[PDB]
RNA sequence: UGAACAGCCUCUAGUUGAUAGAAUAAUGUAGAUAAGGGAAGUCGGCAAAAUAGAUCCGUAACUUCGGGAUAAGGAUUGGCU
RNA sequence: UCUUAAGGUAGCCAAAUGCCUCGUCAUCUAAUUAGUGACGCGCAUGAAUGGAUUAACGAGAUUCCCACUGUCCCUAUCUAC
RNA sequence: CAGUCAAGCGUUCAUAGCGACAUUGCUUUUUGAUUCUUCGAUGUCGGCUCUUCCUAUCAUACCGAAGCAGAAUUCGGUAAGCGUUGGAUUGUUCACCCACUAAUAGGGAACGUGAGCUGGGUUUAGACCGUCGUGAGACAGGUUAGUUUUACCCUACUGAUGAAUGUUACCGCAAUAGUAAUUGAACUUAGUACGAGAGGAACAGUUCAUUCGGAUAAUUGGUUUUUGCGGCUGUCUGAUCAGGCAUUGCCGCGAAGCUACCAUCCGCUGGAUUAUGGCUGAACGCCUCUAAGUCAGAAUCCAUGCUAGAACGCGGUGAUUUC
C-alpha cells in the first residue's frame, strides 16, 4: 500500500558507505585545472586544526539591512608550519587512467619525514634512503636522466612535500606525507621549480592570500557504533513500545525479501573524509611577528593564542590561518587545504575584509580578561603574588 | 512584508495561549495557525519576534472571539541573537492584535517591542512605546 | 564593540554573550556568566552576595 | 529524628552468602534531568511530573441536615538569646 | 369492530435500548460522528420481567476546566547492571 | 480512466472549453463469479516508523492552444529529479470541517510492514440493555474489561578484521557502485508593460527565507559521577576541624566531553538531449522544422565536484636478515 504521509528521505544518498577512511590525513581527489599562462605556484597547503576564537569583522554588502557595520562570526585557527619540498612526481597519462613514471627524492632527508617510513623508530638501525644518496656522488647523473625523462613524459607533474613537526605543541615526532600539484608555466618550468627547491622551505604567504575562496579536506572525528537515531536522525518510536524505541521500526517489506540498502540501518558514525566548499579566508598571520592577535583598530598587544593556550593543542608560534566557519575533524586533526576549483566570482567572493577586534580570553570555561595586564588591572594587587 | 527577517528561531508553537497587550479590548491569544512555514510530518508550526500569526481569543472581549483572525505577536520567550551577538529574552510572551494587512483595532501596545517587529510591519511601530 | 558593564556583579560584556530577561518597564539588564543570571533568577538581591565588585566599593574592600 | 512497630542511622546479636576481572559501543533493564510551548501525540492525561506534614482565617451547589470538607482557595514553618 | 387482553397510564429517551443517524435545535471549539440539555407515531423504552431525582461512596466508563509535565514539537546527556 | 463519429451547448460558429443518442479499449487501488494453492496452522482491521517503485501530473522546470487585453483561470506535451502539512470527532480504511503553503495528486510492494510496536474495534470465556423464541439460546443491534511467546542459526543490510600474489612501509591512479539539493517571498524593475479604468506584470541585480543533507561546539541552553566547591537535614565517631550511611541523601553554581535549525558554516558549473520554437531544401517546378545535415533548449542524461575503492584491477619508490 501507499504511504499514509509522504516524508523527504532520512539522510544523504551520496556519502555512503559511512564507514572508516583508509588513512588518517584525507587523501585529495580534485585539483584546480592547469593554466599554462601564470607563474607555477602550490595549489594545497598542509596544516594541523589548533581551534576556533571569535573576530569581529565589518558587514560590507549592498542590500543588507546594515551597511559598514560590526557583526560576530566564528573562525577556526589552523596551525600550518611552512612545509618543506622532498621531491616531485611525475604522472603520465594513459588510456586507463594517470600513471606513476617515476620518482626523485632529495639528498638530506629529515628525521621527521624519514621516520614516516618506520613503525619501530627505535628499533629500527635508520637504513632509509642510504644508497639511494650515492647517486648524486659524481655529478648527480643518476637523476638527471630521470629529470630529462619527466620533462619529456607525464605531462602532469606533482611535489612531494612534507611538514617539519617539531615546530608544533603535538609530541608526535612523525612528519606527515601528502601530494601537491604545480598549476602555472610548462612541464619544464614546473620541474625546474620543483628541482631548484629540494631541501627546502616555502611559506604559506606564497601560496594563500587574504580574500579569496579556499576549500578544506580532512578526516572527520569517529563516535563508535551509534544506533539510526543519531547516525541518520529517523523518529524514534514511542514510550509505549516494546524491546526499546530507538530503531527502524520498519526496514522494508516482503517483496523484495531482502534489505533496502537505501534503508537507514545501526553502524558508524564519525571518521569519514569530508568536503567542506567556500570557507573565506580572513587573515594570515606570521609566527616571526608579534602582535598576532592585534588588529589596526584594537593595537592592544597580544598574541593569538588564548588565555592558557588552546585546549588540548597548545600555543601557536608558526604561520596560522584563520577561515570562516567550522572545519571538518577536531583538534590537533590534520587538514590539507585545497585552493578552489572554479572561479567563483559572483557577488560573495569579492568582499575586502577587515579585522577589528580579537578574542584572546580563556576557552578553557568561561574566561573573560584577554591579556594578563588587563587583568592585573582590573584584579588589583593579589596574595600569591608576595 | 516589506522586508527579508531573518533565520527564524521557534519557541512558540501552535497550542501556546499568550497575552494580549494592546487596546483592542483582548486579553490572552491561542495559536492555531500560522503561514510562512511548510510541510514535514509531525512537526507543529511556530512563531518567533514577529510573525504574522492568526489566533482566536480565550479570555476577554464577548464579540472578540468565535472568528479566526489575524494577529502579531512582539515578544518572545526563547533567546534571540542578533547577528551583531547578544542573547535576547523577553520575559513573558505578548503580542498585538492586527488585521491581514496589518491595522490597527486598538489605540497603542504596552511595554516594549522589539527593534525586528519595528523592521517589520510599521503600523505597530508607529503606535509603540520604547523599541528594543 | 564596545564593552558594557554588568548589571548583577560588575563587570565587562564582551560580544558574544549576555541575558537581558527584560522587566516590563524596560530597565535592560546585562548579564555575562550563567551563574550571574541564574543568581538574579530567584531574585538574590545583591546588596548582600559577597564577592562583588559592587560590594568591592560598597563593603569596602580593595580600596 | 520522628504523632507513630511509617522511612533512615546507631547499640546487643548475626552476616559479608549470590562465578570474578579489565574495558564503558549501540540497542536494552532500573533511577533522574532538559531552555520555550503545556496534551497540539495517542482510541483514551497511558507513564512521569505537579499539591502533599503541622499551625491560623475562610470554605460553595445539593441534602435524608448526619455529609460534601483536608472542598476550592490564602499566610508561616531554620538557628540562637 | 375484531383472535383475544386492554392498546403504553404516570414517567423517560437517539439514554448502555434508535436500522434510517454523523436524526433536528441550542451550548462547548478556529474546526467536533465526541459531551450536555431538549424535540419523540419511540424498527424495538416504560412501571417488583420495576421508571426518575437521587444525599454520601465506587482501583466502574465518558466529556469539559486550572497548575503540571519529553506524550509531542525535537531530541540530547548522566548513572548501576 | 482514455479514444472514434457528430444532433447540438458555447449570442453567429464542432472540437477555446463541453458534447447526448452509440461504439472500440485500458490497469486491477472498489465490489463481484469459480475455489487452483493453504484448514498435522502464510498470525486477520486500523494507526505510528521506515525504504522503494508507477504515471492516469497537484505544484516546480521548459513549451503549445483559448472568445489568453493584464492578472487570474482552463486544456494538452516532455516530465518521477524534488515536495505534497498541522489539527476537532470517529478504531477507523472512507467522509466532513479549521488554517497554512506552490499544493496539501492518484496507487502498489502477501488489501507493504505484530520474532518492529500499539490492542480500540472485530474475534473466546464475564456482564447489561432492546427484539425474537415457553425454553436453553440467536441478533452482519448497542456498551464495559479482557495474557499479543522466542532469534543465538542461514541469507541480506549496517559496519569491522582477515591468510594467500616475494615480506614490509609510503605516495598513488580509477573500472565499478551511489549521488543532492528543492521551492517561495520582498526592494529595484513598476504602479511600468497591458488595459479606458478598475485592475495589473515578467526577465536581469540584491536581500533572503521553507524543507533536507554534510560537518564542528568559539559563543548560548541542556546534561552532573569532575561527585569540583559551597550550603542544608536525620543518625553515628566524647566536642571542634575533618568525617560515614541514608541504593547518586537534597539544593545552588558547576570545569571537560557530548549535543541541540534550541548553536554555527557550507551545499559547484560544462557538455549532450525530451517537449517546443527555428534554417536550407525536394518529394509535391510552389510551400514545408525532416526525408539528409543543422541551431537554441527542461528540476532530463552524462561529465566538473563528493563518498567507498576490484579485500583475485594496476604503477612508482626505501631498505630487503654476514651469525
Amino acid at each position: 500500500s501507499h504511504r499514509k504521509y509522504e516524508a523527504p528521505r532520512h539522510g544523504h544518498l551520496g556519502f555512503l558507505p559511512r564507514k572508516r577512511a583508509a588513512s588518517i590525513r584525507a587523501r585529495v581527489k580534485a585539483f584546480p585545472k592547469d593554466d599554462r599562462s601564470k607563474p607555477v605556484a602550490l595549489t594545497s597547503f598542509l596544516g594541523y586544526k589548533a581551534g576556533m576564537t571569535t573576530i569581529v569583522r565589518d558587514l560590507d554588502r549592498p542590500g543588507s539591512k546594515f551597511h559598514k557595520r560590526e557583526v560576530v562570526e566564528a573562525v577556526t585557527v589552523v596551525d600550518t608550519p611552512p612545509v618543506v619540498v622532498v621531491g616531485v612526481v611525475g604522472y603520465v597519462e594513459t588510456p586507463r587512467g594517470l600513471r606513476s613514471l617515476t620518482t626523485v627524492w632529495a639528498e638530506h632527508l629529515s628525521d621527521e619525514v624519514k621516520r614516516r617510513f618506520y613503525k619501530n623508530w627505535y628499533k629500527s638501525k635508520k637504513k632509509a634512503f642510504t644508497k639511494y644518496s650515492a647517486k648524486y656522488a659524481q655529478d648527480g647523473a643518476g637523476i638527471e636522466r630521470e629529470l630529462a625523462r619527466i620533462k619529456k613524459y607525464a605531462s602532469v607533474v606533482r611535489v612531494l612535500v612534507h611538514t617539519q613537526i617539531r615546530k608544533t605543541p603535538l609530541a608526535q615526532k612523525k612528519a606527515h606525507l601528502a601530494e601537491i600539484q604545480l598549476n602555472g608555466g610548462s612541464i619544464s618550468e614546473k620541474v625546474d621549480w620543483a628541482r631548484e627547491h629540494f631541501e627546502k622551505t616555502v611559506a604559506v604567504d606564497s601560496v594563500f592570500e587574504q580574500n579569496e575562496m579556499i576549500d578544506a579536506i580532512a578526516v572527520t572525528k569517529g563516535h563508535g557504533f551509534e544506533g539510526v537515531t543519531h547516525r541518520w536522525g529517523t523518529k524514534k518510536l514511542p514510550r509505549k513500545t516494546h524491546r526499546g524505541l530507538r530503531k527502524v521500526a520498519c526496514i522494508g517489506a516482503w517483496h523484495p525479501a531482502h534489505v533496502m540498502w537505501s534503508v537507514a540501518r545501526a553502524g558508524q558514525r564519525g571518521y569519514h573524509s569530508r568536503t567542506s566548499i567556500n570557507h573565506k579566508i580572513y587573515r594570515v598571520g606570521k609566527g616571526d611577528d608579534e602582535a598576532n592577535g592585534a588588529t589596526s583598530f584594537d593595537r592592544t598587544k597580544k598574541t593569538i593564542t588564548p588565555m592558557g593556550g588552546f585546549v588540548h593543542y597548545g600555543e601557536i608560534k608558526n604561520d596560522f590561518i584563520m577561515v570562516k566557519g567550522c572545519i571538518p575533524g577536531n583538534r590537533k586533526r590534520i587538514v590539507t587545504l585545497r585552493k578552489s576549483l572554479y572561479t567563483n566570482t559572483s557577488r560573495k567572493a569579492l568582499e575586502e575584509v577587515s579585522l577589528k577586534w580579537i578574542d584572546t580570553a580563556s576557552k578553557f570555561g568561561k574566561g573573560r580578561f584577554q591579556t594578563p595586564a588587563e587583568k592585573h588591572a582590573f584584579m588589583g594587587t593579589l596574595k600569591k603574588d608576595l | 512584508a516589506q522586508g527579508t527577517k531573518f533565520r527564524i528561531s521557534l519557541g512558540l508553537p501552535v497550542g501556546a495561549i499568550m497575552n494580549c497587550a494592546d487596546n483592542s479590548g483582548a486579553r490572552n491569544l491561542y495559536i492555531i495557525a500560522v503561514k510562512g512555514s511548510g510541510s514535514r510530518l509531525n512537526r507543529l508550526p511556530a512563531a518567533s519576534l514577529g510573525d504574522m500569526v492568526m489566533a482566536t481569543v480565550k479570555k476577554g472581549k464577548p464579540e472578540l472571539r468565535k472568528k479566526v483572525m489575524p494577529a502579531i505577536v512582539v515578544r518572545q520567550a526563547k533567546s534571540w541573537r542578533r547577528r551583531d551577538g547578544v542573547f535576547l529574552y523577553f520575559e513573558d510572551n505578548a503580542g498585538v492584535i492586527a488585521n491581514p494587512k496589518g491595522e490597527m483595532k486598538g489605540s497603542a501596545i504596552t511595554g516594549p517591542v522589539g527593534k525586528e517587529c519595528a523592521d517589520l510591519w510599521p503600523r505597530v511601530a508607529s503606535n509603540s512605546g520604547v523599541v528594543v | 564593540m564596545k564593552v558594557e558593564i554588568d548589571s548583577f556583579s560588575g563587570a565587562k560584556i564582551y560580544p558574544g554573550r549576555g541575558t537581558l530577561f527584560v522587566r516590563g518597564d524596560s530597565k535592560i539588564f546585562r548579564f555575562q556568566n550563567s551563574k550571574s543570571a541564574s543568581l538574579f533568577k530567584q531574585r538574590k538581591n545583591p546588596r548582600r552576595i559577597a564577592w562583588t565588585v559592587l560590594f568591592r566599593k560598597h563593603h569596602k574592600k580593595g580600596i
